[PDB]
């Protein structure tokens, strides 16, 4: 017998031994999710080192096979997934070391609490208080203290900390065959094998700049939007040429721009489009809202969940006497069971919600019939991707006015359509140039590019020239800014947040063609579209066991990540954005600051 | 059961497929690899029976379906299995057909 | 019609020519070997003529293919054995120069007389009295003179010619697309036309130096085990870290060791198993002797032999009457014709012999239904392995007192058993580092890594290392030690020697497993084996129509040549010597020397 035949019938024996195993760990960490107690966190606990193990021994088992004389693609990929060693490379020193810088920066992010001169017993952690001041607080000074302080307690106690992480991280991926740490993550894109669809580590790297080229003009504009309307709550502290400060972005990192549409609505005298009084009039509930969710699926030709789906789950957090985790998560436990643990309100953000949650569901079910090493999506962009255009299609005015949300008497003008454009460019493009300088940084660390004596004077260039934001006082080179954020100081990738949102305007711009709209691309809606879900499912259905551009041309029919769609998404707050961006200078000076 | 019913097995490996109408109870570690192994466990040396454990929390496509199979022959045999035929009454002073 | 319809044409008229005109050079051959007469010399040389004339005329014609528009790998591997132009390439003055050097070469070394100082009339040859004073003499200084005074004059003689038979080989290889003429010999290994079994020529140095790594180990030990042997035999001229001279190996050339069993014996108080008497008790004969080994073939799984076999072939010999080559041959004259010539004698040496010939009987029999230019082995090395496999199988203790050899009343003990794996090891394992370093020489030197003003100081450098031999007294760059090899200077290959010693455990080692063996390898015996039988003569039938690689796989399973089966081999053997070889230093010091 060959190696190939060796290679599927240990992979016959994995598949079985995974799939019983994973379903273990997946219902003892639903137990300990649905009920914090003791005794599910046992069950969690001995379940988590049971599977940990079993995928330990089961991988230095597949290190004996060269993978060199296999030519069948789907043995490959699995193998691939498999056999890859991780941090098992490094010494015994090194790997204890190294978990053990990952296990304090948690820990220090989590339970850390700065103190505050104005009294010594009135400390905040880091969610609760300190985060509403950043949001809802207009005071000047009592922001920007808040802003200064969290980084000089967090930065300086972690940047020991990341200067030791850089160079363990290095050593280990280069054991691997690779270039950096930076190129570990990037390893995840990369298609090798099948010529026609290749793609390599080093082509995502000049894929986001070349893409980010068509971004800037529409943030130069937004930007300077913001900035325009900031002046008058903000007086005496902006420039009209110059940069933005980062304690004014309405968070702690300035990810996200949600905060600030209380502040620049365009148009502040119409409320937002909202059916949140809408549901209690009509006595709707958590049941009510996945049922209408539902129907949304199976109208664009997706099947019905399954019967354990409405029995298992729970969708309605029974109160005080069963503890549970009030984040929306998608649990697949596998072997055709599928739960949704989410404390579903009567909320406008919980209907959308509920549609993101549901939307995961259909994607995992749909490679059910793949291999557990293969049972999973495209790329780390690819599931989330499918989860957002659900809810953007089911936040149409259209959408919720055929359900029964939306009066019939109730006609969309043009300023409701430019306060929606707007607040979603503050949360979809407003965190494109965060995003793209920090994955940008990193990857320079990680392969050496900036020498360990400029990590803070890299980071404010950077953030001065792609994003436009000043730094508010001068920073000394022992304080740390990247550590300072959750996927940063916990070792997560945070790229996969900048492919999804362009993949997110690729997959709405490949079902308006099949649904034959006629109008702008915010205003479509797949429901009732059978063309559009049968060419969506075809490449669902696929998941992991085929390269990630090939699936992208199944439904999009572009071999290569594009920012196409993404423009013609915000056409129409472009347009507008330019007639009112012209009483001032466009763009953002980085020689000014505020000290 | 909650717990697993792992009382169902199944082989999974085999040297070749089964006739029709065909069992086999063989136990015998299957040679994956070049060597038999002597009659271990071990690398290219796997089990040919696996286990199941059925759970109720499973999907419709992995509950258990107790499956029955009726196989039919005609051997040109006197047939002497026969379902049933018919039950009537019985009419008196009347001719009838019989 | 195409190319392809022509070459199978070509073929099928040449296969019948081949094999009529072959077989009457081979009857006229063993007419000549049965009975040297005037009449019969007569006979093999106008067929021999014949025969070559027409290889000659046939390979000329087939010239006119390209060889390249054919698919066929059949057609093609045929037409590589014939296209083949050879020595035909060069010039008419060259072509006749180097067949005058090859004609004297074998002149002088067969008729090679050195005369002695002690008496003017008192010269021997190579065979008769040279070699029985390097193998039964134990003085020092017999054998030292004896070793220096052949080289001295057959050395001398034939450096002048050495020096124009390498220039002369490499243009002859270089001008038939080839890099050297030690790479014409390694083209016999050569696979290509096949993908996934293609074996390169120059993997082939690679191959036997990382097997090469493997046999050092055991070769240490049982170089100082011999040499803590021989220093009681020959006091005050071993030096206990030093290296051993040349002289004191047993042979002249040091290729086998058998000779110093009488001398480095483990345990002298028990002689060795021996069946020589035990025949003469039962009055057995060289009919017998068939009998019995036919016997065990056919038990394996081979068929019986010929009609023909027992009636022309003469396996004894008539006496002073019908002169006879008493060399034990197998003859396969064709079209079923299948002979063995040996004058087969009452020993136990004559018994494994017998069943060496009759293996390779088997062998020509399993490749019958093939054509004529696929009607040999794999490689230069696979038809002496299965020849050898059978006798050793045949040797075991078990299997001569199964067919009445040894009394029942006889149980085998550990002392017999370490007299048996040492006494092997001094000929089979104990000729590996000669063989090692004496081709490793000659591929330099056909290559011109070696320089001619260096032929003798690398071959006594790579002496020193790799086998251990020091040279007893000085040499002077005229003189030529390989060119005192039978197999060097007539233009034969050596490798061929040990790829059959690595494949032949090889074989070993994948018949014991078929049959179910319990114990050592020394101790397996493939009789009554009807698996082993059916999966070895599934090799023996594809001959030479498939690549070496795909037919070690169907016996052994390896894509590649192993030399762990060697190592298993001796195992009881190396744990042995490494208990005894502690009580000096193991190893040997290139830096010392005796003079
Ligand atoms: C590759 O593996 C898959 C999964 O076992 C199998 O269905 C397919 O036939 C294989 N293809 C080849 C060419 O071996
Ligand atoms: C739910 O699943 C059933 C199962 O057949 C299907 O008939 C139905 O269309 C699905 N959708 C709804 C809204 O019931
Ligand atoms: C989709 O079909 C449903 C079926 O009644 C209908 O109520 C809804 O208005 C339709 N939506 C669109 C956008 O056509
Ligand atoms: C290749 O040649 C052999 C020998 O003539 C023949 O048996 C075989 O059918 C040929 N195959 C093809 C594909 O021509
Ligand atoms: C096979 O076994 C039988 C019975 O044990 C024995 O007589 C015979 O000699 C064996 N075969 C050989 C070739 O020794
Ligand atoms: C010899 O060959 C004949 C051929 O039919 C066979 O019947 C017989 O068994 C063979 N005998 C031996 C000892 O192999
Ligand atoms: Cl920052
Ligand atoms: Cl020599
Ligand atoms: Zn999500
Ligand atoms: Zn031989």
């Amino acid at each position: 017998s060959t190696i190939e035949e060796q290679a599927k019938t240990f992979l016959d024996k994995f598949n079985h031994e995974a799939e019983d195993l994973f379903y273990q760990s997946s219902l003892a960490s639903w137990n300990y999710n649905t009920n914090i107690t003791e005794e599910n966190v046992q069950n969690m606990n001995n379940a988590g080192d049971k599977w940990s193990a079993f995928l330990k021994e089961q991988s230095t088992l597949a290190q004996m096979y060269p993978l060199q004389e296999i030519q069948n693609l789907t043995v490959k990929l699995q193998l691939q997934a498999l056999q890859q060693n991780g941090s098992s490379v490094l010494s015994e020193d090194k790997s204890k070391r190294l978990n053990t810088i990952l296990n304090t920066m948690s820990t220090i992010y989590s339970t850390g609490k700065v103190c505050n001169p104005d009294n010594p017993q009135e400390c905040l952690l880091l969610e609760p208080g300190l985060n509403e001041i950043m949001a809802n607080s207009l005071d000047y000074n009592e922001r920007l203290w808040a802003w200064e302080s969290w980084r000089s307690e967090v930065g300086k106690q972690l940047r020991p900390l990341y200067e030791e992480y850089v160079v363990l991280k290095n050593e280990m991926a280069r054991a691997n065959h690779y270039e950096d740490y930076g190129d570990y993550w990037r390893g995840d894109y990369e298609v090798n094998g099948v010529d026609g669809y290749d793609y390599s580590r080093g082509q995502l790297i000049e894929d986001v700049e070349h893409t980010f080229e068509e971004i800037k003009p529409l943030y130069e504009h937004l930007h300077a939007y913001v900035r325009a309307k900031l002046m008058n709550a903000y007086p005496s502290y902006i420039s009209p040429i110059g940069c933005l400060p980062a304690h004014l972005l309405g968070d702690m990192w300035g990810r996200f721009w949600t905060n600030l549409y209380s502040l620049t609505v365009p148009f502040g005298q119409k409320p937002n489009i909202d059916v949140t009084d809408a549901m209690v009039d009509q006595a709707w509930d958590a049941q009510r809202i996945f049922k209408e969710a539902e129907k949304f699926f199976v109208s664009v030709g997706l099947p019905n969940m399954t019967q354990g789906f409405w029995e298992n789950s729970m969708l309605t957090d029974p109160g005080n006497v069963q503890k549970a985790v009030c984040h929306p998560t998608a649990w697949d436990l596998g072997k055709g069971d599928f739960r949704i643990l989410m404390c579903t309100k009567v909320t406008m953000d919980d209907f959308l919600t509920a549609h993101h949650e549901m939307g995961h569901i259909q994607y995992d079910m749909a490679y059910a019939a793949q291999p557990f090493l293969l049972r999973n999506g495209a790329n780390e962009g690819f599931h989330e991707a499918v989860g957002e255009i659900m809810s953007l299609s089911a936040a149409t005015p259209k959408h919720l006015k055929s359900i029964g949300l939306l009066s019939p008497d109730f006609q969309e003008d043009n300023e409701t359509e430019i306060n929606f454009l707007l607040k979603q460019a503050l949360t979809i493009v407003g965190t494109l140039p965060f995003t793209y300088m920090l994955e940008k940084w990193r990857w320079m660390v990680f392969k050496g590019e900036i020498p360990k004596d400029q990590w803070m004077k890299k980071w404010w260039e950077m953030k001065r020239e792609i994003v436009g934001v000043v730094e508010p006082v001068p920073h000394d080179e022992t304080y740390c800014d990247p550590a300072s954020l959750f996927h940063v100081s916990n070792d997560y990738s945070f790229i996969r947040y900048y492919t999804r949102t362009l993949y997110q305007f690729q997959f709405q711009e490949a079902l308006c063609q099949a649904a034959k709209h006629e109008g702008p691309l915010h205003k479509c809606d797949i429901s009732n579209s059978t063309e559009a879900g049968q060419k969506l499912f075809n490449m669902l259905r696929l998941g992991k066991s085929e390269p990630w551009t090939l699936a992208l041309e199944n439904v999009v029919g572009a071999k290569n990540m594009n920012v196409r769609p993404l423009l013609n998404y915000f056409e129409p707050l472009f347009t507008w954005l330019k007639d009112q961006n012209k009483n001032s200078f466009v763009g953002w000076s980085t020689d000014w600051s505020p000290y | 059961k909650v717990g697993g019913n792992y009382n169902y097995l199944y082989r999974l490996f085999r040297k070749s497929n089964l006739k029709p109408f065909e069992r086999d109870i063989s136990t015998e570690i299957y040679q994956a690899g070049n060597k038999p192994c002597n009659g271990v466990a071990g690398f290219n040396c796997y089990f040919p029976l696996r286990s199941y454990g059925f759970r109720p929390t499973y999907g419709v496509g992995h509950q258990p379906y107790r499956v029955v199979v009726l196989s039919f022959e005609l051997l040109h045999a006197p047939a002497t299995v026969c379902g049933p035929k018919k039950s009537t009454n019985l009419v008196k002073n009347k001719c009838v057909n019989f």
